RNA sequence: UCGGUUUUUCAACCGGAUCUUUCCUUCUGGCUAACCUGUACUCCUUGUGGGUGCAGGCGAACCAGGACUUUUACUUUGAAAAAAUUAGAGUGUUCAAAGCAGGCGAAAGCUCGAAUAUAUUAGCAUGGAAUAAUGGAAUAGGAC
């Protein structure tokens, strides 16, 4: 289509394409720090956690991995960092 | 599997030319392809090539003039001797004198005329025009 | 290659025309003769240190080396003092501008000095027709790939 | 293209750029290494270890944080599996298939799948043999596979 | 099959004789001789065609058997006598002396010389052996042997022979930077100084040779024949100084010399 | 200071750097005890074409981690004290020669001892903890290699007015033409 | 200038030499030839014009001797590929195919000849080291 800049892609166009198909092959996955209702400190959980996860000392389920992402149990607060 | 990366790149370029599109995306790229592109630029067949040669393998984007007609390959890279170069030119290049047969020689990757000047033939890598 | 059990045969093996004096003993008792073959192919110390026999030997025998020196891969040692070396190829057919692949099973002689195993790069030189097929004999044996003796089992 | 069955499938795990930092995902490399070692001791495959790391600890890749990959690290500390993970898994699968066949014989699809698996194993095996990993001559039939099991 | 070849066909003949391919079906096979059949030049090929002193075989025979003809020393009664390189032909009539030396392009040119230089032959050393009783002898390139030489004579060296006696007066040691003659192959009859040796292991040993016109050419030691110091030759060279001129140069010469 | 800092022997620049280091130590708690493992190899006060200068320091490769652990504040202090000359920390990486067709090949030659990768590493280092996310390369019509270096917008205030200087430094080091960029 | 000839101003096109942050197998010396050199100073235009010259010190300009060298596949150059034939010079076999002669004086006697090019691939030695494999130091028995 005459000219399209395949080096400066727009923020929406890149989003439209998946993961690897973009000019820079980077994960869409942002893995999170969690604040569970029991513990008092942050712990790292992956967005697509694969297996069962425990918080710190007590065996408390944080995320149930079904399909793509992880089903975060009950309702916890989280950031991208 | 993709066997010859350079070949694929050239095909892509050709397709772009056919379309009238003035940009490409060479997928695996690197080294040989880059040198080929440089050679082309030397005579001004492609406008300007820029690669996101990242931390993986490399991806070339070619902002091209569109003046290029066709750019071949031949992946059975035949060992060209100093005499049958003429024959090759006759076969591959359209005009008697316009166009460049790309040779990977011991002296480096360059066009046919340049190779002749250095008096070193090598192996055929491709051609433009 | 052979190794060990030297004289043990029907006829007792002698290095011909050369002699060791049985009247007085000197330092290392037996004198075994050896030649520096030439062409820059280094003599094995094991040929002098270890005392075998072999008339066909490039080093300790009356066998000389002049002609063409070829290199190939060791394929067959299921023999005795003989080695089958596959030479590689690129026979160019003019018609198609392309190369064939071919096999030449050059059979050669392996001096008891040299330790050779199946699947190794081997240098061979021309000789007097020493057998029906054997007209070559070992000059130097390198490593298998790069590792000397590191090939072992898992943890 | 996905070897045996027809179907392309572009399901692939991405790896990001800058093979050094992810800084706010803290913890020294030594600690990570120790954790890995512990996991190995408890009896887990490198892949499994990686998965565990993904689950719990502030890691991205061991090749990023430490200088080495997980298998390499294991090799260095002499805590590697007998038959390199994937191969082991394949052999297990083969064994299972054989058992199934023994139980019920006429299942021809199963037989076909077994054959495919065997072929795959052979393919793997040859390459392993080449890269000086496994000792020369390695049989993958019911006389040895059964013995291997785990 | 069966035995040695006696005849020779006028096509199977060596090239640098330039014999008339049509007139005649047999060439002269030179007899058993000093030089190699390929290198050597027989008298009938020379006398009949190069000098034009005869026109027939009978004529040649007449010339020879009357014993006016002398090669290096003796007369040689036979027709088919092999005369190769550096050999002196003294004819008793008018004292027309020749040395058989090659030309620029490879031919045995009729080089006319006086009795002063036509008194000694130059001879390449083939081998040095210690013979019976413990006697060193030197082997000339013309098969000839001289017993008791200079002890510092090695192979590829060149030696003076006074012809009247089988004796060495002087020799030119083989040295890089000594003017030389080439005797065979694609490059024949050219002259240069020898730049560098290539020693090599097991057969075939090359030397790089440079002429006055700055044109390098590499040749085997087999065809290399030393003439002397750079600047001074020991043998008078054919016209054009025996330097292999380019085709263009030849054309120019042709186009410059239209004189009548 | 001749054995503590220099690791070699000569040069007035080296002496100056040592003096600066000593001055930095005189602060006492956080800026003395935290930094006594550091060694200062070759320094080149290399200039930007028309303007300010840049102090290009080379330091040991077995460390670097230590420098990263400290750095930043130290660099700032150096900038403050030695007047308007841009401090840069680099590693003395060897670059082993290309295995020729002739010449005796001593060892495999480590992939850590190449050219291009080494240069990339240097580039990564030279930009003080800000990090690259793209090494895109423009190749001009004439035949000139010019590299864009993609920087993330998160913390660019540390460099900001040092980009040109950085580029100049890189050019002086190699000859490769370098540019830095931040996306929207 | 008496149609050819080379400096300069400039372009282009390689080639080789270079230190470059980055090396040519390596020395055991033979031998050095030239200066980083300088020891005395000067022939002489006020002196880096000019170098004979031996006591610290240039490796390559090849000699001969080891020690080991990842190997090849390519390609270049060279050597080879007997002649006849083919391609192709020169030459009025009356022309032509031919052949290899002839042509030129004063027609009383002296010189140009009879070239070269390919004929590929298999081996032979070199220039090149991009392309394509191949192999280096992971249980280091690794390197200097
Ligand atoms: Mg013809
Ligand atoms: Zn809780």
């Amino acid at each position: 289509v005459l000219v399209q800049d395949l080096l400066h892609p727009t923020a929406a166009s890149e989003a439209r394409k998946h993961k690897l198909k973009t000019l820079v092959q980077s994960p869409r996955s942002h893995f999170l720090d969690v604040k569970c209702p029991g513990c008092l400190n942050i712990t790292t959980v992956f967005s697509h956690a694969q297996t069962a996860v425990t918080c710190e000392s007590c065996s408390t389920v944080l995320c149930t991995p079904t399909g793509g992402k992880a089903k975060l149990s009950e309702g916890t607060s989280f950031r991208r960092k | 599997t993709r066997t010859s990366v350079l070949a694929d790149a050239l095909n892509a370029i050709n397709n772009a030319e056919k379309t009238g599109k003035r940009q490409v995306l060479i997928r695996p790229s690197s080294k040989v392809i880059i040198k080929f592109l440089q050679v082309m630029q030397k005579h001004g067949y492609i406008g300007e090539f820029e690669y996101i040669d990242d931390h993986r393998s490399g991806k070339i984007v070619v902002q091209l003039n569109g003046r290029l007609n066709k750019c071949g390959v031949i992946s059975p890279r035949f060992n060209v001797k100093i005499a049958d170069v003429e024959k090759w030119t006759a076969n591959l290049l359209p005009a008697r004198q316009f166009g460049y047969v790309i040779l990977t020689t011991s002296a480096g990757i360059m066009d046919h005329e340049e190779a002749h000047r250095k008096h070193v033939s090598g192996k055929i890598l491709g051609f433009v025009y | 290659s052979t190794e060990l059990t030297v004289q043990s045969e029907r006829a007792f093996q002698k290095q011909p025309h050369i002699f060791t004096n049985p009247k007085a003993k000197a330092n290392r008792k037996t004198k075994r003769w050896y030649k520096n073959v030439g062409l820059g192919f280094k003599t094995p110390k094991t040929a002098i240190e270890g005392s075998y026999i072999d008339k066909k030997c490039p080093f300790t025998g009356l066998v000389s080396i002049r002609g063409k020196i070829l290199t190939g891969t060791v394929v067959s040692t299921r023999m005795h003092r003989t080695i089958v070396i596959r030479r590689d190829y690129l026979h160019y057919v003019p018609k198609y501008n392309r190369y064939e692949k071919r096999h030449k099973n050059v059979p050669a002689h392996v001096s008891p000095a040299f330790r050779v195993q199946v699947g190794d790069i081997v240098t061979v030189g021309q000789c007097r027709p020493i057998s029906k097929t054997v007209r070559f004999n070992v000059l130097k044996v390198a490593s298998a790939t790069g590792k000397a003796n590191k090939q072992f089992a898992k943890f | 293209g996905r070897m045996h069955s027809k179907g392309k499938g572009m399901s692939s795990s991405a790896i990001p750029y800058s093979r050094n930092a992810p800084a706010w995902f803290k913890g020294s490399s030594d600690g990570v290494v120790e954790q890995i070692i512990k996991y190995a001791r408890k009896g887990l495959t490198p892949s499994q270890i990686g998965v565990l790391l993904r689950d719990a600890h502030g890691v991205t890749q061991a090749k990023v944080i430490t200088g080495n990959k997980i298998l390499r690290i294991l090799k260095s500390n002499g805590l590697a599996p007998e038959i390199p993970e994937d191969l082991y898994f394949l052999i297990k699968k083969a064994v299972s298939v054989r058992k199934h066949l023994e139980r019920n014989r006429k299942d021809k699809d199963a037989k076909f799948r077994l054959i495919l698996i065997e072929s795959r194993i052979h393919r793997l095996a040859r390459y392993y043999r080449t890269v000086s990993v496994l000792p020369p001559n390695w049989k993958y039939e019911s006389a040895t596979a059964s013995a291997l099991v785990n | 099959a069966r035995g040695p070849k006696k005849h020779l066909k006028r096509l199977a003949a060596p090239h640098h004789w330039m014999l008339d391919k049509l007139s005649g079906c047999y060439a002269p096979r030179p007899s058993a001789g000093p030089h190699k059949l390929r290198e050597s030049l027989p008298l009938i090929v020379f006398l009949r065609n190069r000098l034009k002193y005869a026109l027939n075989g009978r004529e040649v025979k007449a010339i020879l058997m009357q014993r006016h003809v002398k090669v290096d020393g003796k007369v040689r009664t036979d027709t088919t006598f092999p005369a190769g390189f550096m050999d002196v032909i003294t004819l008793e009539a008018t004292n027309e002396n020749f040395r058989l030396v090659y030309d620029v392009k490879g031919r045995f040119a009729v080089h006319r010389i006086t009795d002063e230089e036509a008194s000694y032959k130059l001879a390449k050393v083939k081998k040095v052996q210690l013979g019976k009783k413990g006697i060193p002898y030197v082997v000339t390139h013309d098969g000839r042997t001289i017993r008791y030489p200079d002890p510092n004579i090695k192979v590829n060296d060149t030696v003076k022979v006074d012809l009247a006696t089988g004796t060495i007066t002087d020799f030119i040691k083989f040295d890089t930077g000594k003017l030389v003659y080439v005797t065979g192959g694609r490059n024949l009859g050219r002259v240069g100084t020898i730049v560098h040796r290539e020693r090599h292991e097991g057969g075939f040993d090359l030397v790089h040779i440079k002429d006055s016109l700055e044109n390098t050419f590499v040749t085997r030691l087999n065809n290399v024949f030393v003439i002397g110091e750079p600047g001074r030759p020991w043998i008078s060279l054919p016209k054009g100084k025996g330097i292999k001129l380019t085709i263009s140069e030849e054309r120019d010469r042709r186009r410059a010399q239209h004189g009548l | 200071p001749q054995a503590k800092i220099l690791s070699q022997a000569p040069t007035e620049l080296e002496l100056q750097v040592a003096q600066a280091f000593i001055d930095l130590e005189n602060n006492s708690p956080e800026l003395k005890a935290d930094l006594r493992a550091l060694q200062f190899k070759s320094i080149r006060e290399i200039e930007v074409a028309g303007g300010k200068k840049a102090l290009a320091v080379f330091v040991p490769v077995p460390s670097l981690a230590a420098y990263h652990k400290v750095q930043i504040k130290l660099t700032r202090e150096l900038e403050k004290k030695f007047q308007d000359r841009h401090v840069i920390f680099l590693a003395e990486r060897r670059i082993l020669p290309k295995p020729s067709r002739k010449s005796r090949q001593t060892q495999k030659r480590p992939r850590s001892r190449t050219l291009t990768a080494v240069h990339d590493k240097i580039l990564e280092d030279l930009v003080f903890p800000t990090e690259i996310v793209g090494k895109r390369v423009r190749y001009l019509v004439g035949g000139n290699k010019i590299q864009k270096i993609l920087l993330n917008s998160k913390d660019v205030q540390h460099i900001d007015n040092k980009l040109e200087s950085f580029q100049a430094v890189y050019n002086k080091l190699t000859g490769k033409q370098i540019v830095f960029e931040i996306p929207s």
